[PDB]
């Protein structure tokens, strides 16, 4: 229905279409810790994923012959640098230490760069939250990121 | 030092400094011997060529760089003896350098207007003492269990928080219009996406019902003659589906990350986490209403420098979330943020004036209280304490935020800060 004389064509009266478009297959179930997401193997390296597709030769080359290395994730940690790599929470923000980064020592022009309301998002949303026992809930990568850095 | 000050661009005062030809001639010649020592030409100097000769001829190139140097050193020299309080980027409008004559140039720089702090009694703040009980923590956990509820079919009496399967006839004046139906239509309650009242008919019938309800369209409907018009809908309520409050199994409890993953353990752990977030939330509550009222009590037009600094920060902060595309920030207009950016800097000047006027410093017992209450979430925060003692750039910033908190409280001292013992979900404004 698409014509001038209303007929819910200018505004769908039913606002829940569904239309059985991807009837609960993957959009229903959580992949938990990204088994088939982020890289491709959520745990081991395996390398036999692309084997049946075409090749088993990592992909091309990248640092350390791509992320197919069997064992040796702690590129630091051996001497003293990192100490405990990510430390469960991946640093994150609070699991790190920090409460306000910025660039202004002994400034007071701070205030609104964490307000939430027309400045960031939400107003604390302090309805429980809880259960923040570290948890890798932010970015956790190394080797090469943004303009080519470790 | 010949200067001629004229107040031009409001706060932007034009101190037209005139650096004498001898001052320039000395400074260029003084620069050339610096270059001579650097490149060791001073040692290779045979001393048969007089220094006044190399100053004008070879130093003709360096004249430019020495002028710009002198403009900066005559600026800081001027503002001190003239007792001016400068601001902004000093617009060095450079007059024509006549080789042998005086270099006149107009330094158009803004000034900082000191903050006329008016009555802080005009500020009105609320301090709501948020109490929590077992009914509050369990009721909130119940809400979270309703967020993570596994919905499944039932049959019989519909309830007012379910979702169902109907099949309605869309009609206006009892006239079914074309397109105006929906068969096997799953409708959910509470969500204000649909027509207001359209869910009503469903919420008080059975899973084997057919009925026509009298519900009024929204005034947000895309037809003026139909917006807020009483319509007919023959709701064929064929099924009803209820949420299942999920299993309170200890493994499901800890699936969220509840480290003390027991039942009373869920209640207790989530409780002490509630209070820790509520600590920072109640602080932000009283502080935000303090700042709201502070600027509501006080007005100041800031120099362009600080406002446009905040503009640029807010442009990057915006464009970061608005796509995150290449440097789109720099094209966002001043007027996009100008009102609220000025407002941010106004607070910075208000509290900055509280620091100065009230000689208010960062108190070490406030730094004590802040660190310990923040790190009270941890059992042993060696990470946090060591990061302070091994990163003083954050440790002084811990004192800077404590400085700002004490500033706010010194303003609250004069402000109309009411207090009340309120319910749990007061600051917990968002449940859905």
């Amino acid at each position: 229905m698409k014509q001038s004389t209303i007929a819910l064509a200018l505004l769908p009266l039913l606002f829940t279409p569904v239309t059985k478009a991807r009837t609960p297959e993957m959009p229903v179930l959580e992949n938990r810790a990204a088994q088939g997401d982020i890289t491709a193997p959520g745990g081991a390296r395996r390398l036999t994923g692309d084997q049946t597709a075409a090749l088993r030769d990592s992909l091309s080359d990248k640092p350390a012959k791509n992320i197919i290395l069997l064992i040796g994730d702690g590129m630091g940690d051996s001497e003293i640098t990192a100490a405990r790599n990510y430390a469960e929470g991946a640093g994150g923000f609070f699991k790190g230490i920090d409460a306000l980064p910025l660039t202004g020592q002994y400034t007071h022009y701070a205030l609104n760069k964490k307000t939430g309301k027309p400045d960031y998002v939400t107003d604390s949303a302090a309805s429980a939250t809880a259960w923040s026992t570290g948890v890798k809930t932010y970015n956790g990568a190394l080797g090469v990121d943004i303009h080519e850095k470790d | 030092m010949q200067v001629s000050v004229e107040t031009t661009q409001g706060l932007g005062r034009r101190v037209t400094i005139t650096i004498a030809a001898d001052s320039i001639e000395t400074a260029v010649k003084s620069e050339l011997v610096n270059v001579a020592k650097k490149v060791r030409i001073d040692g290779f100097r045979k001393g048969k060529v007089p220094m006044n000769i190399v100053a004008q001829r070879y130093g003709a190139s360096v004249r430019q760089d020495v002028l710009g140097d002198l403009m900066s050193r005559n600026f800081i020299d001027a503002i001190i003896k003239e007792k001016i309080n400068p601001a902004g980027a000093p617009t060095y409008v450079p007059g024509e350098y006549k080789l042998g004559e005086d270099f006149t140039y107009s330094v158009e720089f803004e000034v900082y207007p000191e903050v006329e702090l008016q009555g802080l009694e005009a500020i009105e703040v609320e301090k709501p003492i948020v109490e929590v009980t077992d009914a509050d923590v369990d009721g909130m956990l119940d809400t979270l269990r309703k967020q993570q509820a596994t919905w499944k079919e039932k049959d019989g009496a519909v309830e007012a928080e379910d979702r169902v399967t109907i099949d309605f006839t869309g009609s206006v004046d009892g006239e079914e219009f074309e397109g105006g139906k929906a068969s096997d239509f799953v409708l959910a309650m509470g969500q204000g996406r649909m027509i207001p009242g359209f869910e009503d008919g469903i919420k008080g019938h059975k899973a084997g019902e057919e009925f026509t309800i009298d519900v009024t369209f929204p005034e947000e409907y895309h037809a003026e003659n139909l917006k807020g018009k009483a319509a007919k809908f023959a709701i064929n309520l064929k099924k009803v589906e209820e949420r299942e409050l999920p299993e309170l199994t200890a493994e499901f409890i800890k699936r969220f990350g509840v480290e003390d993953g027991s039942v009373e353990g869920l209640r207790a752990e989530v409780r002490k986490n509630m209070e820790r977030e509520l600590k920072s939330a109640i602080r932000n509550r009283v502080k935000s209403q303090a700042i709201e009222g502070l600027v509501k009590a006080n007005d100041i037009d800031v120099p362009a420098a600080l406002i446009d600094s905040e503009i640029d920060v807010l442009r990057r902060q915006a464009a970061q979330r608005f796509g995150g595309n290449e440097k789109q920030a720099l094209e966002l207009p001043r007027e996009l943020f100008e009102e609220q950016a000025k407002r941010r800097v106004v607070v910075g000047l208000l509290l900055g004036e509280v620091i100065r006027t009230n000689e208010l410093k960062a108190d070490e017992e406030r730094v004590k209280g802040l660190i310990e209450e923040m790190a009270s979430a941890y059992e042993d925060p060696k990470e946090v304490i060591e990061f302070y003692s091994k990163n003083k750039e954050l440790m002084d910033n811990m004192r800077n935020v404590a400085l700002e908190e004490q500033a706010v409280e010194a303003v609250l001292a004069k402000a109309k800060v009411t207090e009340k013992e309120t319910t749990f979900n007061e600051l917990m404004n968002q449940q859905a």
